[PDB]
Formats: structure tokens, C-alpha cells, sequence
RNA sequence: GUUACGCGACCCAGCGGUCGGCGUAACUUCUUAGAGGGACAAGUGGCGUUCAGCCACCCGAGAUUGAGCAAUAACAGGUCUGUGAUGCCCUUAGAUGUCCGGGGCUGCACGCGCGCUACACUGACUGGCUCAGCGUGUCCUACGCCGGCAGGCGCGGGUAACCCGUUGAACCCCAUUCGUGAUGGGGAUCGGGGAUUGCAAUUAUUCCCCAUGAACGAGGAAUUCCCAGUAAGUGCGGGUCAUAAGCUUGC
């Protein structure tokens, strides 16, 4: 069999996508890709498909399992974990030029799709309520 | 704010005078040399000393160094 | 030949992994199969204190901390064999518990 | 039985109180420290000093 | 090809201003499917200059900290305000948004050098994003204690500023900051 | 202090079936302003002209609903 | 007092029941993990217990 | 009278609080004459300024 | 959705004159002793469809609504739901509405003052009752 | 062809299932359905006159995903934000007598059974009709 | 933990679709945590005494992450109410020792400081849908019955990557009702009832229900904090805790 499973993550939302050989199946936690909430962020999950075309997703089945984070973090985790899975599938089996043809499209559009943003929550300090904010000081 | 302190500049000059025959213009090569001839206590220091030796290798190659 | 599990809990990693790797190799010349040391996550104890004994000051705080490292190594052998490997001198920070 | 987050704590409270009594008791004969060897066999405590004959 | 909200093309969008065309980013390189990009813009200077101008707008709708991180709420405001601009005028709202920034850009300000002020010129990045400041706060206070909704008021604020009319809050504040600037040259 | 109609009288129901379907924009925020009617009529009134098919639904959301001429 | 009211007040909870195990203080006790030390006497012995100050 | 000018050099930041900066621009009528003006907001080299009142020459604030 | 001819702009179901323009679950809260929680279960026990405003109810329907709220034990409304529960004179479970709510407040406040309870002395002194701090708040109307 | 519950919209699926649970009128609706706040973090009665059918529909839908959910697992699903006037808000649980009478009325319809471990799991009869009601939602579009 | 496989449900025929249904074959990608690795201003181009260095760009996870530690000299800074750290003084049996009972530390013409909740439609309400992370536990809690609710009664589990717990958190998201009116915004004040903790609830301990429905329509002069996962919104732990967060400390 020809399968691969990569990850792609936002803050604490880790998403792993299993990429077998199959027929055009993209679903997340058992649910179809078009029915993932929030539906305001519908096109951010479809930026893998709308850029490259469905025909580059034709020979595979994609099954994304997602854990952690929040609603908006998990949308950016899925679209990264899809876009890194098709690159690993067109590398371990298909030619390096076929990888480079879609590596060029996914860097021209939204570098976040392949390189994870390293920003995490800066810790809270005892001066104030947040990381940087301080409690209000009074003189007289 | 990448100014190198005296403990990096003094240690790098004594290395080149003792081991000029081994050093080149590759950082990663001289990174492996600088841990071979020296008891450097930390890795982040080791990259700074090796990073200043390789900078000096170009100045030595063009002319003399004070 | 049955289940026998040894838990290794210490406060430092360096003394713990020295005791740890001493027990893997001890069952290797015994030709006793041993599943490698699984690593339980670190428990971290986080007392936070006001740092001045009076109450006057600019409200600094003192974050004490102590992390506990835990290791489990299991063998498959009767009690005739295992306790001899345990009987060696064990480093003073590391705690040993043998499960029957 | 006891919780192991409590067990490491109470062992620290053990040798802290132990080190504080031997500081007060052996203040006059160069006492320095206590090393603790809690074992399931006999627990040995080694008292470090420079006047052994006054510890004895 | 990349249509915003799946509906609005960026192909025919043209900037009829020489100055504000390096600094208004809606073309095919800057074409996105949603105005929720989650990009790192505020870590280097002038990197908001290549930020897409439709989602600098949705970032500025999150003010008055009652609704401060609710960016998904502000996308569906900008979504519905684009439907209304099409129903009222009949063209691509991305064209109307471009004309609402050009006509509302204060091209003369006045710094302080006790009271007397010197007329200075405005950089082409400042007069873009000060216009974004004016368009949103014109939409916000015109929608506050009114039954007229925020996506309705954001639409009409962009319609009136694209026409150059003196109805909207953005144009008359753009005109006030220039009249004060002219009287202390 | 403005008082609105909670129910249509005869002379404003006429404007509803005549003036309202000729608008480029039909939303309960605009319709309730031009007819001086309370905002819960303007939802019920525009769900009534939609059932006749005299207007065209272009979007629908829990925040607002947008119609147009037909 | 005599045997029936000299210590008769019930002390099974509250601050009257819990004292520092070192200096017999009643305030600022750290009850966490059975320490039962007042917070001043705690940070005196915090390294002898073995709490390493990392942050 | 329309005037469009192109920034060719940044000449440091001027002001009490340093709130603005001085530039050296070339007009787009002819690329020969150059005036110094003091613009506020972030400015790069090469971006276009529009000028209401030309010929003012911007003495130091 | 057109206005009826019998559309009552006002309704006097008690000594309170209530709006006819409000929806019926919220018009009858103008009556004292009826809040929004109580106003729904009276309208569920009368089976008025709550989408109707307070003007379009006929006189026979309003007569039924005022019957049910004045007799709550009879129409399957529980004892934990009422206003005066286990009354300090009769032991009754009743829902005082308009002036019976106003008359039994003073009857509860004069009873506390008559026996000179500490909760009754502070109603007479105009102070707070429920043990709040009075050093820094409630300074309105005290100068 | 073959459609499961997860293959279709969820917000329409409770609207299809609650019409089904009321149609086959065998569901045991208790007496106090007209006077409950439905949780002590709410403040009014639920606006739907028959909320029991749409609460029993969603409760039946949750057991298709995570079985072994007892009553204490059902107060967590229908928990929400309690506003405390001038004090800050907190999480608060749903009503236990609602979730108990819902699962017991789903027990008396033979959609659910009790489990060897805790909670109540669906029946194969319960897994049957949910996929069929989902087959009619996919039919509608 | 994953994948594979074996059964099992269900759907409509496939070495199909879903399953946190069940069991075991390879495996560490995801989880954990060890060892090493990695970034040095190294490379390129500028600028610079051609030094020290600086700017920009390539490549890259990263081209200043955030803390902790922190000198000499001080200050009549605070703490004798942390100490069986302590000099001197005072008291020492009708006690300034100590216990017990009751009260007070909450008292309200008023002034100020840190906060909380708000002034609503970018909202509230009622449903529906769907996502955390630190961390704690002999007290934490699963499940079953009872009650409308707070709660109660049974059975179990966890001294804890084992159980609670896949911590089904809020905001958000979708659908409802409302309609610019101190309104269904706001929830102060206060009446009546119901539970729980405790030796004791009155000066309401908290908790719940029903009623009551105040100022407040963005705040004068002033002034605080802050530049990136930051401000702000938003909820959740820990500390204090028999009962317990409008606080603080962390997530
Ligand atoms: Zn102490």
C-alpha cells in the first residue's frame, strides 16, 4: 500500500492527515469537508482544493484527525495538514517536479499552509493581569 | 547588538595563533575544530568563538591583523 | 516468568538515567528481555509566595518549583533473579518500587 | 500508602527538620551537614563533622 | 480567478490615483478567498503595506472592546455590507471600497510645534489607514443607537464616501482636517 | 420618543404593497424607517411579500435579512 | 479551668486548628502538599526541602 | 494646480516629539527641481506624495 | 397582520392600565406581582398563542387570564413558584398581585418594627438591611 | 448511497428527528413540561412549546457519537453561562431532572439501553432510524 | 497512541461509508521525555577608519521568545504581629500569661485608592451546533434513583499518563424572539419560601426559587497601562477553603 500521515498545527491544535490511495475522499473526523463548523471559514479549508484543483486530489483519500486548540485554530491546522500531506504524497511516490509544481503554488499563496507559525501564548507575569499589561498604579 | 565580548575575542585570537594550519573559511568545519582543541563549557559559546574565528580568517587572508 | 514492574522516581534526570540505564543492561547479560524505559510525564510542584515577610514592598513574588521525573522498567522473570540486580548500590536521589 | 507528590515533599520536610536539630545540637563540634540514605533496609544517616570525638 | 467571498472579482479593480496604488492591495497577487488571513503583519514596518485592503478593513471593525477579538463577526459584516453596495449601486464593492479610501484620505495634516500648528504633508501609508480609521468610526456611530444595522451603515458609509458626498462622517472629517491645515500654513 | 405602528393601518399597507417592491434594497432596517413601523412588523411583512413572490431573497442571517426588487 | 471547659471549644477546622509546624504561627500557612509551614518559614527551608527556584 | 512629488531621500525625523520626518522630493512635472518638505506618517523612498501648496520649502520645525 | 377594529391600545385588567402594543407575555408584567417567569406560565395554562400582542386578545380571553393568575393553586401551578409562600398569618400559598403586594409589604415591615426586631429597626432608620457594608456605598439620598 | 449521521448537517438533523419523535407519538412527556427554567443558569422558560421533543432529539444524537454518557455527562453538554448580576460569570450545569426524564423516555422508545459500564448506549434499533432520518435530510437537498 | 487486520452494529451494493463498538498485527508519525543536532550576524550585497559594527536579502522552525539570577555603596525604607532571631524596658496571679462566654474588627452626614457589572441591536433572550490548557484530588468524583431547583439517597473508581477526564469551558458559530422605548438594556435594593456547611448562620455565610425593578443613555478637570499571539474580550485551575472569590496567582 501507499500511505503517508503528516501533521500541521496552529497554536495547540494538532491535526494529522492520513493520505492513502483512493478516490477523492477528503473528510475530517468522519465529517465531510464542506460541513465543518464554523462555516464562516469555509474557504480556508477549501484553499487546498480550490488552488490545485480536485484532480490533484483524485487519486488519494484524506482523513484528518484533529485535537486541541479552538475553533479557529483547528481550521488553520486542517488546511496546513492537508497541504503538507499532498506534498508528502507527491514526494514519496510521485516525481520531485510534481511536488515542485504544487510547492510553487502553495508558497505563492499563503506560506502558512506549509510552515507553521511559531507564535505561542506568552506567559502571565505577577505585575499585572496579562503578559505585558500592569495593574493600574495610583499616586495620590 | 551582536557585539562580541572580550572573552570571545581573546579566546579566538589565541586559537588562530596556535592552530592556524587547521582553520578555513567554513563555519561548520571550524565549529568542529574549536571543540577539538578547546574545553568550551557551552555550545552557544562554541558557535560564537567559531563564528569570530571564521570572520578573522578573511582578514588574515587579505593582510595582517593587529 | 510473569509481570514484574519497577518504578523509578527521582528529582533529577542525570542521577535517574544513570540508575535507569544500569538496569536495562543488567538484564541484557541475564539474557532477559526487557521493554525499554517508558517515560511518564513530569509532575511539577509550583508553590508561589509573596517573598516579603512583612507585606510592605513593590509586590514581588517568589515562584518556587520542584519537578518529579518518573521512569518504569519491567521485566519478565521470577523473584529468584530480579532482586539481585536491585541489590546493587543505587544512587541516593532515586526511588525504587518493585511490583509483583 | 501516600501520594507521590506528597511523598517527595514530606521527605524534604524530614531531612530539613533533621538538619535543623543537628545544627542546634552539634553546633559546638564542627558539624556541617546530613546525607540521607532512606532504604527499604536500614536507613543510614551520615553526620559530617570535623570533631568526630565530640560527635561521639 | 480568486473571487472574494466567492463572488467578487479583483480583475477590473483599478486605482485612479498615482499615489495610493503601492499601498492599496487588491489585485490577483493579493487576492484571497476570505478576509481572515491570520498573517503576521505588525512585526516589521511597512509590512501592512502588502496587507490586503479588504481585511485591514475587517481588522478595524473590532474596536470598542466589547467586541474586540470577534473577527469572525466582522467578516460577516463585511460580507453583508458588500451585498448591499451591489444592490444599491450595481458594481463590484471592491471598486467602491477603493474609491472610498481615495476620496476620504486626508492629504494634509497639522502637527504641533502652546497652540500653534504647522501644516505638514501626509505619507501615502498614513492617508490610507487613517481613511480606514474614518470609514469604520463613521459606520459605528451612525449605527449605534439606531435600528439600522452595522452592516447596513458600513455599506452606506462606503457609498457616500465613494461619491465624494458631504453626507458621510468620513468625508467631512477629511475636509475638516484639511481646512484647519490650510488656516495655519 | 418616536412612536411606531405595531400593526398596519390601511394607508401604510398600501405603501407596503406598492412602494416597497420597487426598491433596490429591502431590509427590515430600511423598511421600518420609511413606513414608521415597529421592527417586528418589518420581519413579518417581508416574510409575507416573499410568500407572494413579489420580492427576492438575496441573503438571510440571524443578524439581518436582505431582499430586493423582483 | 476544670476538665469540661478548659479546652472545650471545637477546633476541627478553621485557623484555630492549623498551626505552622516550625514556629507555631497561624497565618500564611501553605497547606498544599501537607507542608503546614507559614510562608515566611517556608522560603527559609525551601532549598532544604528541595524547591529549586527556576522562575 | 495639481502637484505630485516622489520621495528620493529621507532626511531624518524632525519635531518636538519627532513626530514627522523630512524628505527630499522630485516633482513629476520635471525630474530636475527638488524641494524639501516635511511629511508625517511612515514614509519610504520612492513613494508618491501629493501637494496642495507647492513652493513652501519647509524650514526646520 | 392588519390592525383589528377592536384593537385595545390600553387594557385595565386591574388598577394597572397595561399596554396593548406589547406582546402579551411582556405587557402583563406591568402588573405588580407578575414578572416574566410568572407571566409565561399563566399564558401557558390559558393556552393563548404567545405570538399575539396584548391588543388582539378578546374580552373572554383576558377574563380567563385574570382568573388563572388570581387563582394559581387551582390551575396546576406549584407551590415553589408562588410569591407569598406559607404566609406568616394564614399559612396560605397565594400570589398577591397589585395592592395586596403593596399592602403586605408594609404588613411585613410593620410587624418587624412592632416587635422591634433588628431587621425592623433598620427599615425604620432607612439604612441597609441585609448586612452590607455601609461605610463607602449607598451615600445617595443621605446628605 | 450509504449515508450516516455525520455525513449530513447536524442543525437540520435535530429538526428532522424531533419531527419524527413527535410523529410516532410514543414518547413519554412528563407533566412539568410547561413550567421549568430548563437550567438554573437560564432565566426564562424555553420559547418552544414542545422543547422536550427537540431536547430528546439532540440527546439521542449525542449518543450516536459518544456513548456511555450518563446523566452527569448530559449536564455537561447542555451547560452554559450563568450571569450573576454584578459578579462575573461561570460555567453551570444543566438540569438533572430534564436529562433523566429524557433518557428514560428514550429508554421507553427502545432507542437506548443501559450499559455494562456507566451511561446509556444506543440500541441497534436506535442506530437504525437515525441513519434513516439522516437519509431524508440528504434527500431534501 | 497510530495504522493494518479480525469480528460487530447500521447504511446503501463495495477487500464501500461511519463507529471513543470489540480483539490482536506491525509501528512511533501524532502523545510522552531523554540524548544529541540546529543560528554563528555564518552567506551574499551595501555602508563603515574597511576596524568595531550596522542595513538589506537569500537559506531557514527560528536571523532581538520570555523569564530567573543579578555589583559597590546605601536608606534611620518595612517587618519585634513569621520565628524556641533578639538587647533593653514593661507586666507577671484581682496577670498585658492562659482558657471560656458574649461582643467588636462589617459600625455611616462624608472624602479617596485597587476592582466588578453596565449604559445595549457589533445586543439580549430561547434553542441548536462545535473546540481547550495548566493544574488538583483521601479529598476528587463516575453511574443509578429522588426532587422543578439548590440538593438528597444509593453503589462504584482514583494515593492518580490507570479514576473523575477524550476535563463535551466560555466567547464565538447557526437559528429564533425583540425593535431604539430606562425596553425583554441594567440587576442595585428588598419581601417571602427552599436546601447545604457548621458547636452556633441574628448584623441576612453561601446556594436556589418567585416577586421587587434603583442609578446608569459613554462620563468634568485630570490621569493609568500597553507595541505581537501583544492590548482587549472570554472562560478554566491553584492559593486562602468546614462553608468560599467581585481578590491574587497561573492556564
Ligand atoms: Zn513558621
Amino acid at each position: 500500500l501507499q500511505s503517508v500521515q503528516v501533521f500541521g498545527r496552529k497554536k495547540t491544535a494538532t491535526a494529522v492527515a492520513h493520505c492513502k490511495r483512493g478516490n477523492g475522499l477528503i473528510k475530517v473526523n468522519g465529517r465531510p469537508l464542506e460541513m465543518i463548523e464554523p462555516r464562516t471559514l469555509q474557504y480556508k479549508l477549501l484553499e487546498p482544493v480550490l488552488l490545485l484543483g480536485k484532480e490533484r486530489f483524485a487519486g488519494v483519500d484524506i482523513r484528518v484527525r484533529v485535537k486541541g486548540g479552538g475553533h479557529v485554530a483547528q481550521i488553520y491546522a486542517i488546511r496546513q495538514s492537508i497541504s503538507k500531506a499532498l506534498v508528502a504524497y507527491y514526494q514519496k511516490y510521485v516525481d520531485e517536479a510534481s511536488k515542485k509544481e504544487i510547492k510553487d503554488i502553495l508558497i505563492q499563496y499563503d506560506r502558512t499552509l506549509l510552515v507553521a507559525d511559531p507564535r505561542r501564548c506568552e506567559s502571565k507575569k505577577f505585575g499585572g493581569p496579562g503578559a505585558r499589561a500592569r495593574y493600574q498604579k495610583s499616586y495620590r | 547588538g551582536r557585539v562580541r565580548t572580550k572573552t570571545v575575542k581573546k579566546a579566538a585570537r589565541v586559537i588562530i595563533e596556535k592552530y592556524y594550519t587547521r582553520l578555513g573559511n567554513d563555519f561548520h568545519t571550524n565549529k568542529r575544530v574549536c571543540e577539538e582543541i578547546a574545553i568550551i563549557p557551552s555550545k552557544k559559546l562554541r558557535n560564537k568563538i567559531a563564528g569570530y574565528v571564521t570572520h578573522l580568517m578573511k582578514r588574515i587572508q587579505r593582510g595582517p591583523v593587529r | 516468568i510473569h509481570r514484574i514492574r519497577i518504578t523509578l522516581t527521582s528529582r533529577n534526570v542525570k542521577s535517574l538515567e544513570k540508575v535507569c540505564a544500569d538496569l536495562i543492561r543488567g538484564a541484557k547479560e541475564k539474557n532477559l528481555k526487557v521493554k525499554g524505559p517508558v517515560r511518564m510525564p513530569t509532575k511539577t510542584l509550583r508553590i508561589t509566595t509573596r517573598k516579603t515577610p512583612c507585606g510592605e514592598g513593590s509586590k514581588t513574588w517568589d515562584r518556587f518549583q520542584m519537578r518529579i521525573h518518573k521512569r518504569l522498567i519491567d521485566l519478565h522473570s521470577p523473584s529468584e533473579i530480579v532482586k539481585q540486580i536491585t541489590s546493587i548500590s543505587i544512587e541516593p536521589g532515586v526511588e525504587v518500587e518493585v511490583t509483583i | 500508602q501516600i501520594s507521590k507528590k506528597r511523598k517527595f515533599v514530606a521527605d524534604g520536610i524530614f531531612k530539613a527538620e533533621l538538619n535543623e536539630f543537628l545544627t542546634r545540637e552539634l553546633a559546638e563540634d564542627g558539624y556541617s551537614g546530613v546525607e540521607v540514605r532512606v532504604t527499604p533496609t536500614r536507613t543510614e544517616i551520615i553526620i559530617l563533622a570535623t570533631r568526630t570525638q565530640n560527635v561521639l | 480567478d480568486i473571487k472574494l467571498f466567492g463572488k467578487w472579482s479583483t480583475d477590473d479593480v483599478q486605482i485612479n490615483d498615482i499615489s495610493l496604488q503601492d499601498y492599496i492591495a487588491v489585485k490577483e497577487k493579493y487576492a484571497k478567498y476570505l478576509p481572515h488571513s491570520a498573517g503576521r503583519y505588525a512585526a516589521k514596518r511597512f509590512r501592512k503595506a502588502q496587507c490586503p485592503i479588504v481585511e485591514r478593513l475587517t481588522n478595524s471593525m473590532m474596536m470598542h472592546g466589547r467586541n474586540n477579538g470577534k473577527k469572525l463577526m466582522t467578516v460577516r459584516i463585511v460580507k453583508h455590507a458588500f451585498e448591499i453596495i451591489h444592490l444599491l449601486t450595481g458594481e463590484n464593492p471592491l471598486q467602491v471600497l477603493v474609491n472610498a479610501i481615495i476620496n476620504s484620505g486626508p492629504r494634509e495634516d497639522s502637527t504641533r510645534i502652546t497652540v500653534r500648528r504647522q501644516a505638514v504633508d501626509v505619507s501615502p501609508l498614513r492617508r490610507v489607514n487613517q481613511a480606514i480609521w474614518l470609514l469604520c468610526t463613521g459606520a459605528r456611530e451612525a449605527a449605534f443607537r439606531n435600528i439600522k444595522t452595522i452592516a447596513e451603515c458600513l455599506a452606506d458609509e462606503l457609498i457616500n464616501a465613494a461619491k465624494g458626498s458631504s453626507n458621510s462622517y468620513a468625508i467631512k472629517k477629511k475636509d475638516e482636517l484639511e481646512r484647519v491645515a490650510k488656516s495655519n500654513r | 420618543k418616536l412612536n411606531n405602528l405595531v400593526l398596519f393601518d390601511k394607508a401604510t399597507y398600501d405603501k407596503l404593497c406598492k412602494e416597497v417592491p420597487n426598491y433596490k434594497l429591502i431590509t427590515p432596517a430600511v423598511v421600518s424607517e420609511r413606513l414608521k413601523i415597529r421592527g417586528s412588523l418589518a420581519r413579518a411583512a417581508l416574510q409575507e411579500l416573499l410568500s407572494k413572490g413579489l420580492i427576492k431573497l438575496v441573503s438571510k442571517h440571524r443578524a439581518q435579512v436582505i431582499y430586493t426588487r423582483n | 479551668g476544670h476538665q469540661q471547659l478548659y479546652w472545650s471549644h471545637p477546633r476541627k477546622f478553621g485557623q484555630g486548628s492549623r498551626s505552622c509546624r516550625v514556629c507555631s504561627n497561624r497565618h500564611g500557612l501553605i497547606r498544599k502538599y501537607g507542608l503546614n509551614m507559614c510562608r515566611q518559614c517556608f522560603r527559609q527551608y525551601a532549598k532544604d526541602i528541595g524547591f529549586i527556584k527556576l522562575d | 494646480p495639481i502637484k505630485l512629488a516622489r520621495v528620493t531621500k529621507v532626511l531624518g525625523r524632525t519635531g518636538s516629539q519627532g513626530q514627522c520626518t523630512q524628505v527630499r522630493v522630485e516633482f513629476m512635472d520635471d525630474t530636475s527641481r527638488s524641494i524639501i518638505r516635511n511629511v508625517k506618517g511612515p514614509v519610504r523612498e520612492g513613494d508618491v506624495l501629493t501637494l496642495l501648496e507647492s513652493e513652501r520649502e519647509a524650514r526646520r520645525l | 397582520l392588519v390592525i383589528p377594529e377592536k384593537f385595545q391600545h390600553i387594557l385595565r385588567v386591574l388598577n394597572t392600565n397595561i399596554d396593548g402594543r406589547r406582546k402579551i407575555a411582556f405587557a402583563i408584567t406591568a402588573i405588580k406581582g407578575v414578572g416574566r417567569r410568572y407571566a409565561h406560565v399563566v399564558l401557558r395554562k390559558a393556552d393563548i398563542d404567545l405570538t399575539k400582542r396584548a391588543g388582539e386578545l378578546t374580552e373572554d380571553e383576558v377574563e380567563r387570564v385574570i382568573t388563572i393568575m388570581q387563582n394559581p393553586r387551582q390551575y396546576k401551578i406549584p407551590d415553589w413558584f408562588l410569591n407569598r409562600q406559607k404566609d406568616v398569618k394564614d399559612g396560605k400559598y397565594s400570589q398577591v398581585l397589585a395592592n395586596g403586594l403593596d399592602n403586605k409589604l408594609r404588613e411585613d415591615l410593620e410587624r418587624l418594627k412592632k416587635i422591634r426586631a433588628h431587621r425592623g429597626l433598620r427599615h425604620f432608620w432607612g439604612l441597609r438591611v441585609r448586612g452590607q457594608h455601609t461605610k463607602t456605598t449607598g451615600r445617595r439620598g443621605r446628605t | 448511497p450509504g449515508v450516516t449521521v455525520k455525513d449530513v448537517n447536524q442543525q437540520e438533523f435535530v429538526r428532522a428527528l424531533a419531527a419524527f419523535l413527535k410523529k410516532s407519538g410514543k414518547l413519554k412527556v412528563p407533566e412539568w413540561v410547561d413550567t421549568v427554567k430548563l437550567a438554573k443558569h437560564k432565566e426564562l422558560a424555553p420559547y418552544d412549546e414542545n422543547w422536550f421533543y427537540t431536547r430528546a432529539a439532540s440527546t439521542a444524537r449525542h449518543l450516536y457519537l459518544r456513548g456511555g454518557a450518563g446523566v452527569g455527562s448530559m449536564t455537561k453538554i447542555y451547560g452554559g453561562r450563568q450571569r450573576n448580576g454584578v459578579m462575573p460569570s461561570h460555567f453551570s450545569r444543566g438540569s438533572k431532572s430534564v436529562a433523566r426524564r429524557v433518557l428514560q423516555a428514550l429508554e421507553g422508545l427502545k432507542m437506548v439501553e443501559k450499559d455494562q459500564d456507566g451511561g446509556r448506549k444506543l440500541t441497534p434499533q436506535g442506530q437504525r432510524d437515525l441513519d434513516r432520518i439522516a437519509g431524508q435530510v440528504a434527500a431534501a437537498n
